């Protein structure tokens, strides 16, 4: 592991509650001069784009998901935790003509 | 809104080179870039690069430049808004550090600031 | 110039919305009769369009904003996944059912606009 | 909707002035020739109307206020005893003599309006 | 009135620019066919003019100011030695080469005007 973009390690929640996962790196990958994409990614399988351009969701994404980007970090909140939210989440910094600088993952547990 | 089926699970040994396929269907293959990502047992996810089925353009991360052979076919139109194409992924100096799951990812949009963002993923292929 | 006459037919709606006056220019005895027939038909379809733009308050506009709020029953799609993705031809195949409903919504907003404008200049 | 196409023909001018776009829509070989003839005539009478609305500054209007003060020589009747009593057909039979005089008054006010507007944007 | 229909053909452009609605009014079987042919042709040339005025933002104008700065390559002549000397017919024989170039300049200014106007009403 060598990702320059750190997340909130791991975090947990309970049914009906809301979570939040950080995402921040140095001045070279975050944030006021870079977009941020949030990916739901089960272990070694088919991922899913959740949020691009800091606060825009992908098609069909449930309104529970939300984003926010300050000048030094971006956050992914998961309103109304449902049982199908046990997985790991990664972020990514990018512009129009660059690549996805991924994050260090944040496994989320909904045990309740 | 279409499928991106890839090859099987072909495992070779260091120094060699492996070809990974990525056949499209159900969406205009020329309208969206094709990205290549992987998750190796040793790091997390790593972005490798994308290619344009229309512009023929290539942009990869400097970490995978002098190792990746990335190409595409030319879509076979099914309808006015459908097509079927295929992207190809090869690597040069192969090792056991590169062992992991690989997929292709169709771009998000056709314009704006999030055009190439890997939206639609394939199925995954296990390397060496 | 730009691409030309319909050159952005398979282009994104964002790029296609620019330079719309290229398709606004070129829009207007067995041989003689069948030549004059097409001449009268052309003026008809064109006038039907200007007729609509007139009873919408857009007479003389290429891009014309209105009052009717966009009903999500027509399409629950973002501005982003339309103007930077769908082509103009894809789009109106999706609005095809609701096109004759919006046309009625635009006429009431123009009739109920000058009706209010009439009260405005009474003072 | 409202009553329909001409449905307020015998209605008061006050109620008839509402929803005028219902009569603004439906305004635009022996059989073939006599069918094409009516087609060309229709476009003519319609364009003659839009032509007038253009040289009056009302091009694109359904209700259009102007500058010409209402001369009482045309009719010394109140706004009340017109728009809440007379029907549109009764009214213009009364203005029938003065209709070709007001038409001239509206054109000078549009020509002497853009002539002044020209001086306005010289600064 | 004024002089009449084209009465200021050999008059100065300054006096001719006044009362332009006199030439805006009168602008719109062997005998039958050659009579209907002229009828369809008339509506065409007229609509081609209104078509241009529309894609210039002048739809409904007689005198219409724009944005395009007057290039001196077209004519390095003063406002005085034009509008108080040359007649309208003399003038456009001088601009005859550059007339199809200015026409293109007027359409971009109308397309790049409503494109900006679109951004204006987004707030
Ligand atoms: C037909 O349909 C196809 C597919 O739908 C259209 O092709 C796509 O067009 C869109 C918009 O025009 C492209 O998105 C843009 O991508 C550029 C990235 O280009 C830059 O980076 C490249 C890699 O680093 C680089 O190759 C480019 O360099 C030039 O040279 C190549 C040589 O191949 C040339 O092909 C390029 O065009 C370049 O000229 C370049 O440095 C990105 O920069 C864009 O973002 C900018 O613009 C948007 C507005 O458009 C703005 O919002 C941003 O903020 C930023 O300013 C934009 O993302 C897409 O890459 C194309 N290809 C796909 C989707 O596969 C094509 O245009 C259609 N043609 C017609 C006629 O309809
Ligand atoms: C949307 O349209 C439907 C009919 O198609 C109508 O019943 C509904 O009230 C409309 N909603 C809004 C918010 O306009
Ligand atoms: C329009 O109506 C038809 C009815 O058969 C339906 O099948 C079609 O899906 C509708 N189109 C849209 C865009 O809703
Ligand atoms: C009314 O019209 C007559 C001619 O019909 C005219 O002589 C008179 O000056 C006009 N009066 C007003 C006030 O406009
Ligand atoms: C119009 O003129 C005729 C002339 O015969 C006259 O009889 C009629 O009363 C006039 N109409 C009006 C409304 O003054
Ligand atoms: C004038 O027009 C010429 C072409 O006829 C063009 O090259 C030049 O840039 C123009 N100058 C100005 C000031 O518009
Ligand atoms: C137009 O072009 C012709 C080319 O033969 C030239 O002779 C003429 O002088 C030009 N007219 C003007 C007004 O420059």
């Amino acid at each position: 592991s060598q990702s320059v973009l750190t997340q909130s390690a791991s975090v947990s929640g309970s049914l009906g509650q809301s979570v939040t996962i950080s995402c921040t790196g140095p001045n070279s990958v975050c944030c006021s001069h870079k977009s941020i994409s949030w990916y739901q990614w089960p272990p070694g399988r088919a991922p899913t784009l959740i949020i691009y351009e800091d606060n825009e969701r992908a098609p069909g994404i449930s309104p529970r998901f939300s984003g926010y980007k300050s000048y030094w970090s971006a956050y992914l909140t998961i309103s109304d935790l449902r049982p199908e939210d046990e997985t790991t989440y990664y972020c990514c910094s990018y512009t129009h003509n660059s690549g996805c600088v991924f994050g260090t993952g944040t496994k989320v547990s909904v045990l309740g | 809104q279409g499928q991106l089926v890839q090859s099987g699970a072909t495992t070779t040994k260091p120094g060699s080179s492996v070809k990974i396929s990525c056949k499209t269907s159900g969406y205009r293959f020329n309208f969206y870039h094709i990205n290549w990502i992987r998750q190796t047992a040793g790091r997390g996810p790593e972005w490798m690069g994308w290619i344009s089925p229309y512009s023929g353009d290539k942009n990869l991360a400097p970490a995978f430049q002098d190792r990746v052979n990335m190409t595409t076919d030319t879509e076979v139109p099914v309808t006015s808004f459908t097509s079927t194409g295929a992207a190809y992924m090869e690597i040069r100096n192969l090792t056991s550090d590169d062992t992991g799951t690989y997929f292709c990812a169709k771009g998000l949009l056709r314009d704006g600031s999030s055009t190439w963002l890997p939206y639609l993923w394939g199925q995954g292929t296990l390397l060496t | 110039f730009i691409l030309g006459f319909l050159g952005a037919a398979g282009s994104t709606m964002g790029a296609a919305s620019m330079a719309l006056t290229v398709q606004a220019r070129l829009l207007l005895t067995v041989w003689g009769i069948k030549q004059l027939q097409a001449r009268v038909l052309a003026v008809e379809r064109y006038l039907r369009d200007q007729q609509l733009l007139g009873i919408w308050g857009c007479s003389g506009k290429i891009i014309c904003c209105t009052n009717v709020p966009w009903n999500d029953s027509w399409s629950n799609k973002t501005i982003n996944e339309i103007w930077d993705n769908m082509t103009w031809m894809q789009w109106e195949k999706e609005i095809d059912n609701y096109t004759q409903h919006i046309y009625t919504l635009l006429e009431v907003s123009q009739i109920q606009q000058e009706k209010n404008e009439q009260e405005l200049l009474e003072l």
